RNA sequence: AAAGCGGGUGAAAAGCCCGCUCGCCGGAAGACCAAGGGUUCCUGUCCAACGUUAAUCGGGGCAGGGUGAGUCGACCCCUAAGGCGAGGCCGAAAGGCGUAGUCGAUGGGAAACAGGUUAAUAUUCCUGUACUUGGUGUUACUGCGAAGGGGGGACGGAGAAGGCUAUGUUGGCCGGGCGACGGUUGUCCCGGUUUAAGCGUGUAGGCUGGUUUUCCAGGCAAAUCCGGAAAAUCAAGGCUGAGGCGUGAUGACGAGGCACUACGGUGCUGAAGCAACAAAUGCCCUGCUUCCAGGAAAAGCCUCUAAGCAUCAGGUAACAUCAAAUCGUACCCCAAACCGACACAGGUGGUCAGGUAGAGAAUACCAAGGCGCUUGAGAGAACUCGGGUGAAGGAACUAGGCAAAAUGGUGCCGUAACUUCGGGAGAAGGCACGCUGAUAUGUAGGUGAGGUCCCUCGCGGAUGGAGCUGAAAUCAGUCGAAGAUACCAGCUGGCUGCAACUGUUUAUUAAAAACACAGCACUGUGCAAACACGAAAGUGGACGUAUACGGUGUGACGCCUGCCCGG
RNA sequence: ACCGAACCGACUAAUGUUGAAAAAUUAGCGGAUGACUUGUGGCUGGGGGUGAAAGGCCAAUCAAACCGGGAGAUAGCUGGU
């Protein structure tokens, strides 16, 4: 639920926090744990790539199973799970045969819950089929590209994916992006919107907060010198400079997808 | 089996010393100065067939260089291990 | 004041060290150099 | 931080040695280490040079001695970040990345304590009592086996309380004393009242339901193991665990007393060796409660089987024997031995933590212990430095109350505008405070013996209050100029600019109104993402997927954000 | 969050300025459960790194480190001859 903390301190006067009952409280599945290092967006040759990361709360990675590939076996929805790798919870989910998964956690979707996937799947939430056995109009969510290769669409908090079309071999999705792109019918899809809605009304509160979830400070170029930044220097506050980023490139409107193995599959812009 | 050439080269010396007469006279104990790459089973050994005598443990300790100066020129005096070797209180070298 | 030489002889040998010299191939150029030279000590570790 | 005197040695003594005083530190200026150094450690001798003076002295010269490990640490097994990397992918060459592997602690992994001894080492030597792992050989039973499956190792922040211990105080007991000056056989004074690991028992506490069948799409194949499903049956079963107690211990240690001394210290003997109370930041506790920011890996260990061996090997349990190698161990370590060129007001990680007053690891004085800072002696000018006090005035000084002075503690009474309803606020302002007696020969509260009762029977429960400890308050009296008496310890109020706030910044003239910030908007990006590092392979972005990520600008919050597309 | 030691820092004043010190001492001062601080080890390299941004820091050196080399650069300039 959105709570709004009460000023008792500075920090704590802008603060609202989502707190959810249903989450687990003990340990995490040790089966499906795993260890990941932070990099503090360093690649191999050791530099910075990427900026503003870095620190932040260590964390442990848990094995999630986006392709929803053990087919005919019902399961036991057990509990749901708080993942701090993402913006959605995770659900440990008991197969008939004895084995626990970790999936995602789809809207509604509840403790002792019943899902199933495959090609003779019903049409309820948290079912896997393939799109071309998915009616068309109808919500999914964890959208293949490949056939068998792994969910990667409508993965975060809140989001889902909208079948609007089927032309032969070929679906046409509307993206959260307001994108419209044909996938092939033979990819899997989860049905119904990603759990957690309520993570997009979070507030921070504080720069310690911020520092907590693991992005260093962001410095502005019109506050750079020149020899940092393209918008750095002048006396006073002086811009005079149109906007560009640190390398060179303008940053207001300026396009820069440019992927002609891909335009033939994207049917329409975001606009 | 450690031959009798080892033995025979890793037993260097005997030690004198008011330390080691403390010990000679009290604890039954004979302070040998050993080639250094002998270990404590070859100095068991050494003794026990060549000084004609049982020993019951040996302990060993490397003695550092020491920094000298000759005439303005410095020098290092070597290394060297030193031995205390215990006897069953009735051999009395 | 804490000044520029806190030593450390690990730290010493893995930077300094005839293994790392032997290790890049410029460092066994270095310790070219110093062995046309004539030198007493080539590397740090004595 | 501070010295004075007597004796000794010597050619010579302010500095060396010994003694008696005096002063300083005592969460350190004491004790032990890691890092770093390398003989500075101890003894004998010397005073050329070094020591900011002298030198008989030294961390100086010279010579000799000194560092003893199955249990401490390394080495070793295992991994993190990261390094190297057979083949490999890539690159004019050199080389870049990287799989299998293999290194890499700052982390995980078996085991020793007390007393004594040397001029210098000791958890290492000696005495006493223990413990661990592995190989061999007998005995008895037996399905053993991994590079594979499972469990475990295995993990965050904060908080709160209970039980304890280290430890301290007092009482009892034992030994000693009857005091240079009034009094001191007494409710008087000084000291001691220590004892470990290991082994046995398993308590406060914590966690979990056990036990036996049958079946299964899972755990890369198998499984008697893990998981899952269905029955039956029992209710206490298991695991963890400080402390206490017994033993170890008829032992050791012990104030003192007795005798030599090369007066430095040795040899002999040795009484009491208990109780109550207070109590940790240490232990139970890798616990329990709660929060969001969701909290290493692998081996050692336990367990299940495959291939294989199949009355053999192999495993478990007892006993005996053997082995545990090699390297460090001196000394300094908040410092005269490390980093600062110096015997340099600097810097340097962890461990221990006594008394009184105190909330306290502040502070004042002390204990154990260590020091008096390697130039002194005089004199008592100007002037400079660090302080103390000051008539009358009280900012008149000055750029400016800069500096100094002042306020300063606990309990209670009381407290405005404004406000985002939290604040402002310790607003402001005021009163009490010592000591003695009584309430009360020491109260409320805390702990709790003896005795009695009960029992699924002992480290058990109920009663019961001996004894010990002990606030706070009221009343009365009394002393001083003054009772938070020292040290320690807010100056307060009013108008206003800027930035919302906590923070960061020009190591070494700038701490700010700059930077950041949570929030806001625009824009790019459909994943082989945009973007960045890289001639490339790759990697970060991210094991993320538009409620996500990058770039740009503004900067909480409240009310708002108007017109112009000509450049 | 608040007051305040350890610890971290560096706001004001005096001293010092051939210093006790190539940045400190003394008396006050700010943070002190966090965007904290610290030990051991690793990584990023010079038109490059890193930067809560001061052209700051990269071994007492930074509007382009240090070391060797082209090199005896060049110098219509100064000094000396
Ligand atoms: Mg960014
Ligand atoms: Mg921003
Ligand atoms: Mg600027
Ligand atoms: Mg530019
Ligand atoms: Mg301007
Ligand atoms: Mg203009
Ligand atoms: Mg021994
Ligand atoms: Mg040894
Ligand atoms: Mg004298
Ligand atoms: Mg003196
Ligand atoms: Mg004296
Ligand atoms: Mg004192
Ligand atoms: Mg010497
Ligand atoms: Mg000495
Ligand atoms: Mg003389
Ligand atoms: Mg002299
Ligand atoms: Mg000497
Ligand atoms: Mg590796
Ligand atoms: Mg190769
Ligand atoms: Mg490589
Ligand atoms: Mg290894
Ligand atoms: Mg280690
Ligand atoms: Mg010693
Ligand atoms: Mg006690
Ligand atoms: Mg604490
Ligand atoms: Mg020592
Ligand atoms: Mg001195
Ligand atoms: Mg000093
Ligand atoms: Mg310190
Ligand atoms: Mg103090
Ligand atoms: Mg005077
Ligand atoms: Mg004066
Ligand atoms: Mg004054
Ligand atoms: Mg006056
Ligand atoms: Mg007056
Ligand atoms: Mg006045
Ligand atoms: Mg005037
Ligand atoms: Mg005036
Ligand atoms: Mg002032
Ligand atoms: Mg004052
Ligand atoms: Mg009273
Ligand atoms: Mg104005
Ligand atoms: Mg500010
Ligand atoms: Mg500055
Ligand atoms: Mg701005
Ligand atoms: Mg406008
Ligand atoms: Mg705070
Ligand atoms: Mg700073
Ligand atoms: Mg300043
Ligand atoms: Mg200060
Ligand atoms: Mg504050
Ligand atoms: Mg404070
Ligand atoms: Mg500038
Ligand atoms: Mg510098
Ligand atoms: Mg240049
Ligand atoms: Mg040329
Ligand atoms: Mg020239």
């Amino acid at each position: 639920a959105v709570v709004k903390c009460k000023p008792t301190s500075p920090g704590r006067r802008h603060v609202v926090k989502v707190v959810n009952p249903e989450l687990h409280k003990g340990k995490p599945f040790a089966p499906l744990l795993e260890k990941n290092s932070k990099s503090g967006g360093r690649n191999n040759n050791g530099r910075i790539t990427t900026r503003h990361i870095g620190g932040g709360h260590k964390q442990a990675y848990r094995i999630v199973d986006f392709k929803r590939n053990k087919d005919g076996i019902p399961a036991v929805v057990e509990r749901l799970e708080y993942d701090p790798n993402r913006s959605a919870n995770i659900a440990l989910v008991l197969y008939k045969d004895g084995e626990r998964r970790y999936i995602l956690a789809p809207k509604g979707l509840k403790a002792g819950d019943q899902i199933q996937s495959g090609v003779d799947a019903a049409i309820k939430p948290g079912n896997t089929l393939p799109m071309r056995n998915i009616p068309v109009g109808s919500t999914v969510h964890n959208v293949e590209m490949k056939p068998g290769k792994g969910g990667q669409l409508a993965r975060s908090a809140g989001t889902y994916v909208q079948i609007v079309a089927r032309d032969g071999a070929y679906v046409t999705l509307r993206l959260r992006s307001g994108e419209m792109r044909k996938v092939e019918a033979d990819c899997r899809a989860t049905l119904g919107e990603v759990g957690n809605a309520e993570h997009m009304l979070r507030v921070l509160g504080k720069a310690g907060a911020a520092r907590w979830r693991g992005v260093r400070p962001t410095v502005r170029g019109t506050a750079m010198n020149p020899v940092d930044h393209p918008h750095g220097g002048g006396e006073g506050r002086n811009f005079g400079k149109h906007p560009v980023t640190p390398w060179g490139v303008q940053t207001k409107g300026k396009k820069t997808r440019s992927n002609k193995r891909t335009d033939k599959f994207i049917v329409r812009r975001r606009s | 089996m450690i031959r009798e050439e080892r033995l025979l080269k890793v037993l260097r010396a005997p030690h004198v010393s008011e330390k080691a007469s403390t010990a000679m006279e009290k604890s039954n104990t004979i302070v040998l100065k050993v080639a250094k790459d002998a270990t404590k089973a070859e100095i068991k050994a050494a003794v026990q067939k060549l000084f004609e005598v049982e020993v019951e443990v040996v302990n060993t300790l490397v003695v550092k260089g020491k920094v000298k100066r000759h005439g303005q020129r410095i020098g290092r005096r070597s290394d060297w291990k030193k031995a205390y070797v215990t006897l069953k209180e009735g051999q009395n070298l | 004041m804490k000044r520029t030489f806190q030593p450390s002889v690990l730290k010493r040998n893995r930077s300094h060290g005839f293994r790392a010299r032997m290790a890049t191939k410029n460092g066994r150029q270095v310790l070219a150099r110093r062995r046309a030279k004539g030198r007493a000590r080539l590397t740090v570790s004595k």
